[PDB]
RNA sequence: GUUCCCGGGCCUUGUACACACCGUAACAAGGUAACCGUAGGGGAACCUGCGGUUGGAUCACCUCCU
RNA sequence: GCUUGAGUCUCGUAGAGGGGGGUAGAAUUCCAGGUGUAGCGGUGAAAUGCGUAGAGAUCUGGAGGAAUACCGGUGGCGAAGGCGGCCCCCUGGACGAAGACUGACGCUCAGGUGCGAAAGCGUGGGGAGCAAACAGGAUUAGAUACCCUGGUAGUCCACGCCGUAAACGAUGUCGACUUGGAGGUUGUGCCCUUGAGGCGUGGCUUCCGGAGCUAACGCGUUAAGUCGACCGCCUGGGGAGUA
C-alpha cells in the first residue's frame, strides 16, 4: 500500500518484505529430532550450524 | 532537584510518623530545606532574572504559613522555632 | 549530492541535488537575515496549508454537481 | 554511586598501546569505587572525515559506574590526552551490557 | 504501519549508526518526523544523538567538504 | 601540460554571473569561462544561454591539456546549474561524476542583503 | 485555434473612496506593505539599523515523477 | 473541631528557561606560497572601486568576530519580556499514580520593590558582515531618497544610569460552572505495551460550531457566555499622552 511504499523506503531495505514461510512440524506429530542431514550450497558454505 | 537523604532525615525528626509530613511543623522546614541549599545560587552567577521568581514565590508562601501557625498553636510555633532556628 | 553511474545515462542527473534542498539553503543566506520574516509568511502558509485539507472536507460531503 | 557512559576514541599510532591506558583509567576507578559494564573494543573503524590528515581511528567505549568528582578530572585527563582526541561523558539512568 | 516501531521502545542509541542510515539519506539530510511514521519525540532524539556521533566522527557534516 | 586527466571544473554560478574555473585536484587552475566575459550584458547574463555560451568557453582553453574523465564541482545555484552541467555532457565530455560539493554554513556569519 | 490585439459581460479580490482614481510617504502588492517603541540626521515628508504584530497581497503559471 | 480550597514530601519525565566558562566545524574579510585570466561586481540601466604593484576564482596552514541551515512542528519553557549546536555544575516553574496532615494558612491594590527587547551614554577591550551623519556616479527640473562601493556611532563580553513600546492572542488576575470533531505537544493508571492501541485525567495552543453575549465580524472549556472578590481607565475630536 502507499501509505507503506513511502515507510518501506526509509525502514530498512527489507521492512515488509520477507516473510516467515518456514518448514513446520507436520500437523498432527509428537516426535524427537535426531540427525539433520544438510545440504550447503554447491560453492559456497552456510553460516554456522 | 533537592538532596533526598537530607530532607528524609528531616522528616524523621519533626514527623511523628514517616509518612507525615503535612503538619506545619514539618512542611516549613523542608522548604527552609529549600531555601538551605538556594543560597547556594543566590551567591554566585549573578544575572537570574528568571531564578529570582523562585525566590519571592517560595519565601511568599513560608512568611505567611509560618503566618497562620503564629496565629493557632503559638505552642508549636515557638518550639518549632527552637528546634529548626528558622526564626533567625 | 553525488551522481555517477557508470553508463546508462546520456544525462547529467542532478535530481538528488534538487531533491536535496538546492533552492532550500540558498534561499536562507543569500539575503539579509531579518529573523521574524519566515514566522510571519509560514503563518498564510499554514492557514492555506489546511485550506486544501478543508477543500477535501468540502468534497466529500456534496458536489452533487 | 552515578552510571556514567564514558565513549572516547584514540589514533590508530596508540592504539598498539591504549590497551595500557584503559588500564591507566580503569585503575582509579578500581580503587576508587567502580565498576564497568561494557568495555567494547571495535579496531581501528572507519572515521567520518579526516583528522587533520588520517582517517579510521580507534574506538574504545567504556561506559563504567563510577564517581561525579573523579570523572570530572578524569575528563580533564582525556582533555590532555595524545591518544584521546574526542569524547563524551553522560548522565546516569540505565547501564548497558550488549551494543552489539 | 510498520513492524519496527512496533517493537521500538525507549530511545534508540548512538552506538551502532546502522540503523540510523535508516534515518538519514545518503547526503547527511534527516527526514522530518512527518514523513517519517515517527511521533516527533523519538524523530527528535535520534537527530539529537546524530549531532552527537559528529564530534564523535561516526556520520560527517555533509558528504564532502 | 599538468598532464591532468582529471580536470575540475568548479561552476560556481552567483546569481547574474555563471564563472567557471577549470582547475586540478591540488588547485593548479587551467583557466577559465564567464557568462559575462563572453558579452551578454544584463538580465542575459542571467540566462543559462549565455551560461550555455559559458561552458563551451570552458570546454576550450583545455584542449591543451587534455581533460576526459572530468569531475563537475558545482556550487551557486543561480543561473547555471543546469545548462551547463548538460553543456559538458554535450561538448564531447565523459563526466565520470558531476559532484555537488556545497560546504553550506550554519549562517554563523551575516550575509549581504537584496531585493527590498 | 484563443495563447497576440481593441471594445463588452459574468464570477472574484481590494479600498481611511462614495463630493465615487515643494514631494507621492499610506489607500490595488500604490509597482518600496503598514504602525507602535528608540537614537540620530536632513528645507521637509520620511529614511537607515534593531525588536514585535497582523489593524497586509497572489498563491495563479512554466519545466519534471505516478 | 471536620473536609471538596491553598501548600509540601516520598517516587519520575521533558524542555530556543535563565546563568559563568570552555570547545568543534563550515562560510566571510584578510596574509604567505604554486597555477592562471582580463574581467569581477551591480542594477530596469549606468557608475564609484579593484586590475601587468596581477583582483574575482582554486588547494593547504591560520588569527580576531558574531551567529547556529537541515532535526523545525497556528511546537516547547515563562509572571511577562524574550529566547534555537555540545559539555560540566547550579537551579526556578509546570504536571501525574497511591498515601500522610495543620485545617480556609485564600485573592488583590494607592505610597513601595523587582524584571525590562532594542537603543543612548560612561569605562577596560573590539570591529569579519551590515550600516545613522557624509562623499562619488545616476533615476530626476532637484537629493541630503529605492541601488552599489567605502565608512564614524552601534552591534558583542562585564558593571550601572534615564527606566521606555503595537511590552498586542489589543482580551487584567485567583477560581467554579457550560452538548463535540480534526489535532499537535508532554507524562501517567488499567487490560495480553501480543501490535502501529481502546477507556479517563491536567498544562499550553490553533480552526469550525450550540448555549449566551453582540453594532457586526465572530469569541466559544485558552472566551468577548455565567457570578463573586481586587485595581486602573473614559465622559466627542484636537490641544496632548506635551510644556
Amino acid at each position: 500500500t502507499p501509505e507503506e511504499k513511502l515507510l518501506r523506503a526509509i525502514f530498512g531495505e527489507k521492512a515488509s518484505d520477507v516473510k516467515d514461510s518456514s518448514l513446520r512440524v507436520p500437523n498432527g506429530v509428537s516426535g524427537t529430532v535426531i540427525d539433520v542431514q544438510v545440504f550447503t550450497r554447491d560453492g559456497v558454505e552456510k553460516d554456522k550450524r | 532537584s533537592l538532596s533526598t537523604e537530607a530532607t528524609a532525615k528531616i522528616v524523621s525528626e519533626f514527623g511523628r510518623d514517616a509518612n507525615d509530613t503535612g503538619s506545619t511543623e514539618v512542611q516549613v522546614a523542608l522548604l527552609t530545606a529549600q531555601i538551605n541549599h538556594l543560597q547556594g545560587h543566590f551567591a554566585e552567577h549573578k544575572k537570574d532574572h528568571h531564578s529570582r521568581r523562585g525566590l519571592l514565590r517560595m519565601v511568599s508562601q513560608r512568611r505567611k504559613l509560618l503566618d497562620y501557625l503564629k496565629r493557632k498553636d503559638v505552642a508549636r510555633y515557638t518550639q518549632l522555632i527552637e528546634r529548626l532556628g528558622l526564626r533567625r | 549530492i553525488k551522481v555517477r553511474e557508470n553508463e546508462p545515462f546520456d544525462v547529467a542527473l542532478r535530481r538528488f541535488k534538487r531533491s536535496c534542498e538546492k533552492a532550500g539553503v540558498l534561499a536562507e543566506v543569500r539575503r539579509r537575515e531579518f529573523y521574524e520574516k519566515p514566522t510571519t509568511e509560514r503563518k498564510r502558509a499554514k492557514a492555506s496549508a489546511v485550506k486544501r485539507h478543508a477543500k477535501k472536507l468540502a468534497r466529500e460531503n456534496a458536489r452533487r454537481t | 554511586m552515578r552510571h556514567y557512559e564514558i565513549v572516547f576514541m584514540v589514533h590508530p599510532d596508540q592504539s598498539e598501546q591504549v590497551p595500557g591506558m584503559i588500564e591507566r583509567y580503569t585503575a582509579a576507578i578500581t580503587g576508587a569505587e567502580g565498576k564497568i559494564h561494557r568495555l567494547e573494543d571495535w579496531g581501528r573503524r572507519q572515521l567520518a572525515y579526516p583528522i587533520n590528515k588520517l582517517h579510521k581511528a580507534h574506538y574504545v567505549l567504556m561506559n563504567v559506574e563510577a564517581p561525579q568528582e573523579v570523572i570530572d578530572e578524569l575528563e580533564t585527563t582525556f582533555r590532555f590526552n595524545d591518544a584521546v582526541i574526542r569524547s563524551m561523558v553522560m548522565r546516569t539512568k540505565h547501564a548497558v551490557t550488549e551494543a552489539s | 504501519f510498520c513492524r519496527f516501531t512496533a517493537e521500538g521502545v525507549q530511545e534508540i542509541d548512538y552506538k551502532d549508526i546502522a540503523t540510523l542510515k535508516n534515518y538519514i539519506t545518503e547526503s547527511g539530510k534527516i527526514v522530518p518526523s512527518r514523513i517519517t511514521g515517527t511521533r516527533a519525540k523519538y524523530q527528535r532524539q535520534l537527530a539529537r544523538a546524530i549531532k552527537r556521533a559528529r564530534y564523535l566522527s561516526l556520520l560527517p557534516y555533509t558528504d564532502r567538504h | 601540460r599538468k598532464q591532468v586527466s582529471d580536470g575540475v571544473a568548479h561552476i560556481h554560478a552567483s546569481f547574474n554571473n555563471t564563472i567557471v574555473t577549470i582547475t586540478d585536484r591540488q588547485g593548479n587552475a587551467l583557466g577559465w569561462a564567464t557568462a559575462g566575459g563572453s558579452g551578454f550584458r544584463g538580465s542575459r547574463k542571467s540566462t543559462p544561454f549565455a551560461a550555455q555560451v559559458a561552458a563551451e568557453r570552458c570546454a576550450d582553453a583545455v584542449k591543451e591539456y587534455g581533460i576526459k574523465n572530468l569531475e563537475v564541482m558545482v556550487k551557486g545555484p543561480g543561473p547555471g546549474r543546469e545548462s551547463t552541467i548538460r553543456a559538458l555532457n554535450a561538448a564531447g565530455f565523459r563526466i565520470t561524476n558531476i559532484t555537488d560539493v556545497t560546504p553550506i554554513p550554519h549562517n554563523g556569519c551575516r550575509p549581504p542583503k537584496k531585493r527590498r
